[PDB]
């Protein structure tokens, strides 16, 4: 899956999300990538976010809509991503699941061009390209 | 701090270069994120998006995508086969229909009515690996 | 104030009576909301849900449904043909698969592997009206 | 479409949403009813909500996830539904649409058995059945 969000020179946000899904998935299985509150959400007054991780778990938590409402509530992109993941961990615990089996992460951007990212588990990277150039960061 | 693009994973670095070609020239974020991800859908070696994409268990490569602009216009396609560029078909759902999400056959039917044509999205590599998984 | 059920539209009243048969006996909310909506899917008179539902523009009856319980277990089917009760197929997605949403053919394929019966959901009334819309 | 949410005697929430969708829709069209942040969302620590109206518009606003997060931020079911719809109205004006062409409404329930509902336009009704009886109310 690749999810991509951007703020242009006018200060407008937009995003895109694309995948072939889980390899060897059941026929007709759909993940978070085409679902608007789940794989991608953009509000040009607040910010945008895209998800990574197990599609099922992102659908279940409507994660990217949660991230953008936490930025609406007053969190920076970084704080929104972290607080979102921390709620998801508490839900995985409520469902009596082993956290090692679950992976959900987000990258987020707000109107000011501030950005952030966070994941349940380590091993995810994301690329940031602003006027300081293109760089791969780690949540 | 604008323009600025973020994308997921390592292929996102190279995706970010295509998106930045739009953004650095003062173009729309919408056209930038579309151009950016298309690179990865187009790449056969990028086995988790578009053309190189590993299939479902029955060996059909089904793709999912959605797009959202600055003013709540959204478009999605899900479980669509044969169209290498689902993000553009999703963009066309958004700009060309009264709907927001089309899935399966109807998504392909729409794609073809908009001028996209059928390609084979299952690479030899992915057919090989699917047939290894079928043994295991 | 428990048990309590809420449903949409005026047909929600009769649906609420079926759901209440579960709820008043100290039954699970999950079984109650499933029983409740099934009534409406079953009714060929309620042409916005299930059997009797008005078809797409090509005359295909395509149903969408999802279910969610008290501990984030969820199930969905979308654009499914031939199964009178999409809410139960959705419930089976939830309880029986590693997935959360199946659409199109794959949704019907799963429904049939779970013992659901393939039916013709287009009522004569809805075929008649679709063919009036085709003129207009 | 029929959406249904309930609180049982154990004090647990669950919900269901089912439709044949928009009449004479394009083939393969899906609306909000199969989508978890949109047609139906349930959190057992908070409450549940189901949507009514134009499927497209409910998808676009991830309305039912918004209603449940507003209840999470202290709103009663009634206040959450109203505040959700009022945000949606501000968004269709940003899109330059006519409100008379848009309809989005929600019914909501919280852990206490409190309930509420609200819509953009008039003409929607919903049924409530608790221990005092079954009744059709108007948002």
């Amino acid at each position: 899956t690749i999810g991509m969000i951007a703020l242009d020179a006018q200060g407008n946000l937009s995003g895109a999300c694309t995948t072939s899904g889980m390899a060897y998935k059941m026929h007709g299985r759909v993940g978070d990538s085409p679902i608007i509150g789940a794989g991608l959400f953009v509000d040009n007054e607040i910010g945008a976010a895209t998800a990574t991780g197990h599609g099922e778990e992102v659908i279940r938590t409507v994660g990217t809509h949660l991230v953008v409402e936490l930025m609406n509530q007053g969190r920076t992109p970084q704080q929104a991503c972290k607080e979102a993941v921390e709620r998801i961990v508490k839900i995985v615990n409520r469902r009596g699941k082993n956290l090692k089996d679950i992976q959900v992460g987000f990258i987020a951007l707000n109107k000011k061009g501030e950005y952030g990212a966070y994941c349940i588990q380590d091993g995810f990277n994301f690329a940031v390209h602003d006027q300081k150039g293109n760089r791969l960061e780690t949540p | 701090n604008k323009p600025i693009v973020l994308s997921t994973w390592n292929f996102g670095l190279h995706a970010n270069v295509e998106a930045w070609k739009v953004l650095s020239k003062g173009g729309k974020a919408l056209d930038a994120v579309e151009k950016g991800v298309r690179l990865v859908e187009d790449d056969p070696t990028e086995r988790s998006v578009g053309y190189g994409g590993r299939p479902d268990r029955d060996g059909r490569v089904t793709l999912d995508a959605c797009i959202m602009d600055e003013n709540y216009n959204i478009g999605s396609v899900a479980c669509m086969e044969h169209i290498k560029n689902p993000i553009s078909v999703a963009r066309a759902v958004m700009e060309k229909t009264p709907h927001v999400m089309l899935v399966g056959d109807g998504a392909l039917e729409f794609a073809l009515s908009q001028g996209f044509k059928k390609e084979n999205l299952l690479t030899a590599e992915s057919e090989k690996e699917w047939k290894e998984w079928l043994k295991t």
